[PDB]
């Protein structure tokens, strides 16, 4: 338990413990990420790994959505336009927030006054708040936008909206920033400074601090910030509350009569396309079929996902990845046992194969025991396997794996917390 | 009679390669250079140290790299100052350079001499009758190991040998033979 | 049996193992014991003084084929992987000969035969 | 087999106490011995155990 | 070994691990600076200890 | 000082570990530790390093 915690490992020749491992989510160094089937995604704000979209036909509206936003922040005022990189204009920004209670991100509202070319994109980050009020190389989410993406105005009205893969957790009493980052010279944005006339009403000024929780930072390189104190940015935080289903509807429709039998063996609710299907139907032969999925909602559905145009293929696609453990050496430690404890969130259709290797990755073992479960939380459940791996003799190597895998992109399972121990009896 | 590295040139257009000697009894050994592209390998707890490749024939390291995605490199390490081969089985970094993390895998393309198996590598086969009858070694299975292009097979096979006796008749009227040398 | 069903067999004390390679013949190496106690399936097993014993030889050899290695001009010295060698069984190059003389034979598009019978390249 | 692959043969009879084992170096008068012989542990010895796991336990509080 | 990594110590009575040493040599707290032999310099990068150069 | 000779690990091309094992008191046992390296060279440029200095005791 106390090395889940510690989440540090060197590179050449490391100090490990002996006969155990464990892996809290939270830096890079215990991963094999070169490893060719690492593909897991970590969230360091939850501690939590999942799998990210990967795309590798008709169309379909998500009608009931899956959750509904709020925009509990709103900085509305403006008042001038900051480059986005005004250190290195030829001849980044964030700006802090905070919230009193534990709130699931959903997306961002940001302003742009003007933007590049078509080819352009900004990179749009979260990342975490130090000690000392500055932003941290830590990095909570992550997406690119593209130019045709960031909408723009000359009277700060345009409202870009920004989607992120994964929700971002934020926890109460903790400081966050959005980090905006560009490599093109011609991105600027609005922002808001006490004294200022505004752009729409120069009549006003803004009297106060534009928001008082927050500071505008500005940056060379990404690391050092100088702050703004009397300046902000003009934007807007959406929080979700999720609800308990969700429902998608395609566009109506290899001979009918033999293709809705076909059609209707598969689609059920436990094959890939999982979730309540139904459908209705026309007569005489009518080509027009519609297709409707319900499912379970939950508070880790992608937002991305929601926001997006679905099809038949994107949706109902089987992601697939698997988190791997650097390759630790057991020599001075021989061992027979292996204890496997792990807490995993399963939705339907998603499966968490645990596997662990004693030959440097060559061959991947299984655990013939069924594991004993005991509950952690609403979500998560504790999957522990006690097993003597090896009848006779002594192993003297170890390295853990975890499979994870999904039946559909909306519900994906989510490990955290991962303990592994061996013993010699 | 015992035929030992018979030699030809393997050549991409045409794989079928054929043998001297007619009356081939069984074939001992086929070996062709052979490429083996992205093999995973682990780096070994050691720094500085030596990690076994599958094969311990090779000759020659083409590249060694890493990758976080298919067909996107991260890094490519440099052969002489990064590692280098020793006694053709590992990949030694006791050169100054740069070296992977412990425990972690990377990849490595290099060059040996496989022993093909016959039916799974190559198939023989045969065209003549007789004294005219010859052996054809095909490298015909898609999945075999194939030699690299304008490269030495050697080939290792043994074959039966002529005999020529003389008759003879004695005083006595007692015909005989005596053997003459295979 | 309740001595073994309890503890099962353990040492007591002693029986330490020293080489001491006496010449008794040069296909064996001696290892002492030293005295010692020890309670096995139950019994008692006191030795008041050190045990001899031999070892014979490991002789058992390993076969190692077509160990490549690139010749270079510059350097002719090319290293053998496994230590212990014994013998080496073959030793094979390409090498080019320059200049031999060869007959015609007396049939026109016929075959004349080379010297050596493993060519590959004219 | 070869010194970096060589180990010591497996055995499993109740009837037999191993006592260690002898590495022989190949073609050599050399040769290596080490003792694992499973000893016993007094009262005395597991009373120490068991003031080593207080101290462990006491320095992980 | 997790000792080692820890690299700090309260000045009066500490609280010192039981029948445990180590020396990370990321701190100057463990170190005993002011005994008479003490003469290596600390490198904080490299987790690394040795000698600096002197006349006579 | 040690009477046991350290046995040998190498660690990577240039530092190797060094472990001794010993039963320092034959009767009795001791109460007060403190632990020290003596480091040494005999010309300007080459000299020792030392890293990851553990020591632990035991009652036995």
């Amino acid at each position: 338990v106390n090395a889940l915690d510690d989440g540090a490992m060197e590179g050449q020749n490391p100090l490990t413990l002996r006969s155990v491992f464990s892996e809290g989510f939270i830096s890079l160094d215990k991963a094999d990420i070169t490893h060719p089937d690492f593909g897991i995604v970590f969230s360091f704000e939850d501690a939590e790994a999942t799998l990210a979209y990967t795309e590798a036909h008709i169309w379909g509206r998500l009608i009931s959505a899956p959750f509904t936003e709020e925009r509990t922040i709103y900085q509305g005022q403006a008042s001038e336009t900051l480059n986005v990189n005004p250190y290195n204009i030829p001849n980044p920004l964030a700006q802090s927030f905070q919230y009193d209670e534990n709130r699931t991100i959903s997306s961002l509202g940001l302003y742009f006054a003007s933007k590049g070319d078509k080819q352009s994109n900004v990179v749009i980050q979260i990342r975490g708040m130090g000690d000392q009020g500055y932003p941290n190389k830590t990095i909570y989410a992550e997406t690119v936008m593209n130019a045709d993406d960031i909408k723009v105005s000359n009277n700060a009205s345009a409202e870009t909206r920004v989607y992120f893969d994964d929700p971002m957790m934020a926890e109460g009493g903790k400081e966050y920033a959005i980090v905006i980052i560009t490599e093109n010279s011609d991105y600027t944005m609005w922002v808001g400074t006490r004294t200022k006339p505004k752009i729409d009403k120069p009549n006003e000024v803004i009297s106060g601090n534009p928001y008082l929780q927050g500071v505008l930072f500005s940056s060379s390189n990404a690391s050092t910030w100088t702050p703004h104190q009397n300046s902000d940015l003009k934007f807007g935080i959406y929080t979700s509350k999720f609800n308990e289903t969700a429902t998608i509807e395609f566009e109506p429709i290899k001979l009918i009569l033999d293709d809705m039998a076909s059609s209707t063996t598969f689609d059920q609710l436990k094959w890939e396309p999982i979730g309540n299907y139904q459908d209705l139907d026309v007569l005489g032969l009518a080509r027009q079929v519609k297709l409707r999925a319900t499912f379970e909602s939950n508070r880790y559905i992608s937002p991305l996902m929601s926001s997006s145009d679905l099809t038949f293929t994107t949706f109902l696609t089987e992601l697939t990845g698997s988190y791997v453990g650097r390759a630790i050496d057991m020599t001075e430690a021989p061992y027979n046992t292996v204890r496997f404890s792990y807490e995993a969130f399963l939705p339907k259709g998603t499966k968490v194969v645990p596997k662990y290797s004693a030959d440097d990755g060559k061959t991947w073992k299984t655990f013939t025991k069924s594991p004993t479960t005991t509950r952690a939380n609403n979500e998560f459940t504790r999957y522990v396997i006690d097993e003597k791996v090896k009848s006779s003799g002594t192993n003297t190597k170890l390295q853990v794996r975890l499979d994870l895998s999904t039946e559909n992109s909306f519900l994906r399972p989510r490990v955290r917390r991962l303990m592994v121990t061996t013993r010699d009896e | 009679g015992t035929a030992e590295n018979e030699s030809t040139i393997f050549n991409k257009s045409n794989n079928s390669i054929s043998l001297a000697n007619s009356p081939v009894k069984e074939i001992r050994r086929v070996t062709g250079q052979v490429l083996i592209e992205k093999e995973r390998v682990t780096r070994g707890a050691q720094g500085d140290g030596q990690d076994f490749l599958s094969n311990n024939t090779a000759f020659e390291i083409v590249k060694v790299w890493t990758e976080t995605s298919p067909g996107v490199t991260t890094k490519e390490y440099k052969q002489g100052e990064d590692f280098r081969l020793t006694d053709g089985q590992t990949i030694d970094w006791s050169p100054q350079g740069q070296e992977p993390s412990g425990g972690t895998s990377y990849y490595v393309s290099y060059k040996y001499n496989k022993r093909m198996e016959a039916g799974k590598d190559y198939e023989v086969t045969t065209q003549g009758e007789g004294l005219s009858k010859k052996w054809y070694i095909n490298f015909t299975p898609s999945n075999g190991a194939k030699p690299i292009d304008q490269t030495v097979v050697l080939v290792d096979y043994t074959y039966y040998l002529a005999r020529k006796d003389s008759v003879f008749i004695n005083k006595y009227g007692d015909i005989a033979i005596l053997p003459g040398e295979p | 049996e309740r001595t073994y069903d309890e503890s099962g067999s353990y040492k007591v004390n002693g029986f330490e193992l020293f080489s001491e390679g006496n010449a008794e013949d040069d296909d064996h190496v001696s290892v002492v014991v030293d005295a010692g106690k020890a309670y096995v399936k139950g019994f008692k097993v006191d030795k008041p003084v050190s045990t001899r014993i031999s070892v014979p030889k490991s002789y058992d050899l390993g076969t190692a084929e077509n160990e490549s290695t690139i010749f270079n001009k510059s350097n002719n010295s090319i290293s053998l992987a496994n230590s212990p060698v014994k013998e080496i069984r073959r030793v094979t190059g390409q090498v080019l000969i320059e200049k031999e003389r060869v007959t015609r034979g007396a049939q026109g598009d016929g075959q004349d035969f080379l010297s050596n019978n493993t060519a590959f390249e004219i | 087999n070869i010194m970096r692959l060589v180990t010591p043969p497996l055995n499993t009879d109740p009837e037999n106490l191993q006592l260690g084992t002898v590495t022989v170096l190949p073609d050599s008068d050399e040769a290596v011995c080490i003792s694992f012989a499973i000893t016993r542990l007094s009262m005395e010895d597991l009373q120490k155990v068991k003031t080593r796991v207080d101290n462990l336990e006491y320095n992980q509080a």
